[PDB]
RNA sequence: GCGAAACCACAGCCUGGGGAACGGGCCAGGUCGUCGCAAUGGUAAUUCAACUUAGUACGAGAGGAACCGUUGAUUCAGAUCAUUGGUAUUUGCGCGGAGCUAUCAUCUGCUGGAUAACGGCUGAACGCCUCUAAGCCAGAAUCCGUGCCAGAAAGCGACGAGGUCCGCAUAUGUAUAAAAAUAGAGGUAGGCUACUCUCCUGUAUCGUAGAAGAUGGGCGAUGGUUGAUGAAACGGAAGUGUUUUAUUGACUUGUCCAUGAAAUUCCAUGUGCGGAAUCGAAUCCAUUGCAUACGACUUUAAUGUGGAACGGGGUAUUGAGAUUCUUUGUUCCCAAGAUUUG
RNA sequence: UUGAGAAGCUCAGACGAGUAGGCAGGCGUGGAGGUUUGUGACGAAGCCUUGGGCGUGAGCCUGGGUCGAACAGCCUCUAGUGCAGAUCUUGGUGGAAGUAGC
RNA sequence: UCUAGUGGGCCAUUUUUGGUAAGCAGAACUGGCGAUGCGGGAUGAACCGAACGUGAGGUUAAGGUGCCGGAAUGUACGCUCAUCAGACGAAAAGGUGUUAGUUCA
């Protein structure tokens, strides 16, 4: 089944936050394989999605997606800042996100 | 309540004395049983000389508050395999004997009359139908075990006790190899062993049992220590209460049976002192955890004369038989 | 770098605090972590140092002695255990003494940021958690220190069988001409 | 059965700190059974005292070791209740059975290491020396475990004993198993080696084509993957999986060809509940004091050597008389009904 | 170019804590004069509502339900004109509590 | 020209007088809090930043980047192993406890 997955695995770590104030509009995403802020420049502007399933079979489907884009790197270790169309729920801390390769400049 | 060793005080659920610590064993030790279940027949005082170096009563006769414990020969009817695990001691598999008495099978059934009395009935079926399964279970025990214990049920039927459910205690075979322990139990499956085989009566037996319910007053399991046996009298022996000095035959049962227990018919063990728990209570006679070498254990027992004055009620004679000619001919 | 669903870590030679902080961050990152050989963890400081630390802890609570329970306590203090997120992250950690059968046949990784040989200065006294636990109440040290040889002997036999099996393909590799005909790609 | 009133900002587990109480309110923390293992606590016997061991070696001698049992005892803990004292509606005959309480009859309270001080061995620093600095041993009434008491009403293992009808609602490659140390290891011919090799991370290895992976012609090899069953071995620490396969079918990317892909004409992606007819089990229940404010607990009533009550008798009580565990006697009871889940 | 409610329209720049206190502009209620050739049994007012909308806000508009006879916008006049507190007044109803008890 | 409100204190700093076992007390001065929310300081009425319309984006201050906790388990050079480390008077000394250096040598 290794003829698929055009995307890259990622994890939703947290929102942008200070010690005591959280900003849910921007989320901190750890793209796996990206290990520094210079490698995070490749994934800037790429589409990222959160894919989950819900009980109702609305649209005749069991899966729904929240889309987003990668805006800028966060820190030195390769984490990025992502803004989603809808703010990611706080329950999705440590959940998985998919980073496509489009819009591609390669 | 000053000793917090027994505080907090809560009543022990199991009437049977539980062996919280079995004696340590080694391959050099021969394969043997460490515990034997007994019943509190009585504890009248009987005279016995004390041959003890330095004793104020060295070579002098002493009346001793001894204790007779009814001990019907225990039947080993199964085995349990114990695997040593980093989280404790786990039961690998339990291999019962093929056939079980109704009494031990009754232990499992709260009522025993319910519908079908099916205790191990299919187990008895698969046991005979597939003996190889039991062989594999035995093989698994010998291959993957360190502590082998044997299932044992009480022959209450020999005792004069209303209870029918046979008390089952997991006595541990000690000594030799694990395979040797399994082999001894397998060859002894569905077979009974007298306490005379388990204990030699010169051995110091730390009998343990549950204290009686005072009415949390009482009802707590306790472990007596430093209790050397004085005479493991067998039930068939009618000379058990007749020592060499009082050669005249007399059964261990005194006149008027036993207090709230009735007569003794099976093997018994004589031991000085008192033990927790009321009359005719299941008492765990077990090997001593420590091989204490006190002079009391070193000195042998040479019992002078067994008291057989009346149990429940009052008796002024050792046995009615001698009292028959002692008193004048009755009106009858 | 990359995550797996379950990560098994061989805690032999790993410092308690360094490994716990890495594990706690991985637990909050959404990963299931299994730490085996928790009795082989190391703590910087002499035997008497952490002895008095644990003895003072005994003076204070449910005092746990097992090495995994020591490691589980260290990881828990680095988690937001007062919230549902911290509790959920805690339940993804499985710390055990030794390597149980479900894990001795699985690959075990190590954390270089927590290894003693790469973090402690040579010649510094250290206290193993398993040895430290043995005198403070833990009583299963001898039996687990005896069973490890049985696991090692079985595992060593497996490696020899695997190495012997691999030799056939390794010889067959250079035997096939196509291995070197198109080896210009670096393979 | 009848039936208040005061009171009421609001919730309400503790240790520290929050400077003005901070606290309560902030911050940082704490199906039914069987037979067993033990996470975690608590702990007990304190002992001496007096005669030998003793007027013992040693000590001019006195003093007095080592020493060895016994006899008891100071205080406190769990207790049996046999026997005895008391007993005390046997209301049987002051006695007082059956049993209870009471050492007032009796039991009755563990033991191996690591250590403190101190004393040593080894031995530098400080050629020696130096209990110490690397270390080790001896050694406290200390500590730790052992033993005992419990067990975690939501700690576990082995073990014996719910199923059928009716209605209704309907993750993306989940790929990777010696151990071991850096004052380094692994393996190495040969016959215990010798010496070489390797590392110097997995950026590796295993797999990876197919209109989500088609249809065929095949060819090379006549074989790699697997599905399905039939399987045997190994795996105990929590084996729950590692193989060995016997075949039966396929894809076989090993390779070479012929067809089909599109107007998606630029991204959007059996299972659960509610009912019944059933089979067991458990509780209530015949029950019982074993337990007892009540709850709740323990035993016994399912067609039988059944259990139970009497007719009794024994045991003793009593001091010629009477009574009450036992009974091949009689009868009652009886496949003893409901409830509860499975 | 129509963008003269000149009380309108338009362009630009700067600034924005706030107790006492000061000054503007507004919202709502009862009644009065005028007005909307106003609304109403084909349903006024009130009330209810996880319906919708408007305003920074006070507030206002509206759908549905309930209901059954009156009521509102605008300009002006007027005042017994807006409440969470007063150990506030009156009325209703709670926890205590089926407790203390008879 | 007239016209509302106030006619205190606290934190204290600094300069400063007397002191007195020693702390401490007394003047002036200085500003702040008092009418002031916000980032930090583990938490904090007075400490470090900064003073406020509703928002988007960027960048910082004071503090920080092992985990809790957003951010280098960063780089380079040193001290220490504390069995009551350190991170925040019993204090004199003792250190067969040391690290570097200076002097005489």
């Amino acid at each position: 089944a290794q003829g698929h997955r055009l995307y890259v695995k990622a994890k939703h770590l947290s929102f942008q936050r200070s010690k005591h104030v959280i900003h849910p509009g921007t989320s901190i995403v750890k793209i796996e394989g990206c290990d520094s802020k210079e490698e995070a420049q490749f994934y800037l502007g790429k589409r990222v999605c959160y894919v989950y399933k819900s009980s109702k079979a609305v649209r005749g489907s069991k899966i729904r997606v929240i889309w987003g884009t990668i805006a800028r790197p966060h820190g030195n270790s390769g984490a990025v800042r992502a803004r989603f169309v809808h703010n990611l729920p706080a329950k999705t801390f440590g959940s998985s996100l998919r980073v496509m390769l489009y819009p591609s400049n390669i | 309540h000053g000793s917090l060793g027994f505080l907090p005080r809560k009543r022990a659920s199991r009437q049977r004395g539980k062996v919280k610590a079995f004696p340590k064993d080694d391959a050099s030790k021969p394969v043997h049983l460490t515990a034997f279940l007994g019943y509190k027949a009585g504890m009248t005082h009987i005279v016995r000389d004390l041959d003890r170096p330095g004793s104020k009563m060295h070579k002098r006769e002493i009346l001793e508050a001894v204790t007779v414990i009814e001990t019907p020969p225990m039947v080993v009817v199964g085995v349990v395999g114990y695997v040593e695990t980093p989280r404790g001691l786990r039961s690998l598999t339990t291999v019962w004997a093929e056939h079980l008495s109704e009494e031990v099978k009754r232990r499992f059934y709260k009522n025993w009359f319910k519908s079908k009395k099916k205790a191990f009935t299919k187990y008895a079926k698969k046991y005979a139908e597939s003996t190889q399964s039991i062989n594999r279970e035995l093989e698994r025990i010998k291959k993957y075990c360190s502590v082998v214990r044997v299932l044992a049920h009480t022959q209450i039927r020999k005792t004069p006790l209303a209870q029918k459910k046979a008390h089952l205690m997991e006595i541990q075979v000690n000594g030799g190899s694990v395979a040797d322990k399994v082999e001894w139990a397998r060859e002894h499956f569905e077979k009974t062993v007298d306490i005379k085989s388990t204990f030699e009566q010169n051995e110091m037996i730390d009998v343990i049992g549950v204290t009686r319910g005072k009415g949390n007053a009482g009802y707590m399991h306790r472990t007596q220590l430093n209790s050397k046996i004085y005479r493991i009298g067998a039930g068939d022996d009618a000379k058990n209460a007749s020592t060499d000095f009082d050669a005249t035959e007399k059964r261990i049962t005194p006149m008027g049976g036993f207090v709230r227990y009735g007569v003794v018919e099976n093997d018994f063990v004589m031991l000085n002192g008192a033990t927790p728990g009321p009359v005719k209570r299941v008492l765990t006679l077990r090997k001593s955890l420590l091989t204490h070498t006190s002079r009391k254990a070193l000195e042998p027992v040479s019992l002078k004369w067994i008291d057989t004055a009346s149990k429940f009620g009052h008796g002024r004679f050792q046995t009615p038989a001698e009292a028959k000619q002692f008193l004048g001919t009755l009106k009858k | 770098s990359e995550f797996q669903k379950v990560v098994v870590i061989d805690a032999k030679g790993h410092l308690l605090g360094r490994l716990a902080s890495v594990v706690a961050k991985q637990l909050l990152g959404g990963q299931k972590v299994v730490v085996v050989r928790c009795e082989e963890l190391n703590i910087s400081g002499h035997f008497f140092r952490n002895k008095l630390k644990y003895l003072a802890y005994l003076r204070k609570a449910f005092h746990f002695r097992a090495p995994s329970r020591i490691f589980q306590k260290a990881v828990r203090g680095m988690l937001p255990h007062k919230t549902a997120r911290g509790q959920a992250a805690l339940e993804h950690l499985q710390a055990v003494e030794g390597i149980p059968p479900p894990f001795d046949k699985q690959k075990r990784v190590v954390v270089p940021a927590a290894l003693r040989v790469l973090r402690l200065k040579p010649g510094r006294k250290y206290c193993t958690v398993g040895r430290l636990s043995s005198e403070v109440g833990w009583k299963y040290n001898d039996i687990v220190a005896k069973l490890e040889e049985r696991r090692k002997v079985k595992s060593a036999a497996f490696y020899q069988a695997k190495l012997a099996k691999q030799k056939k393909i390794a010889s067959a590799k250079e035997a096939s001409p196509v291995n070197q005909k198109l080896s210009q790609f670096g393979y």
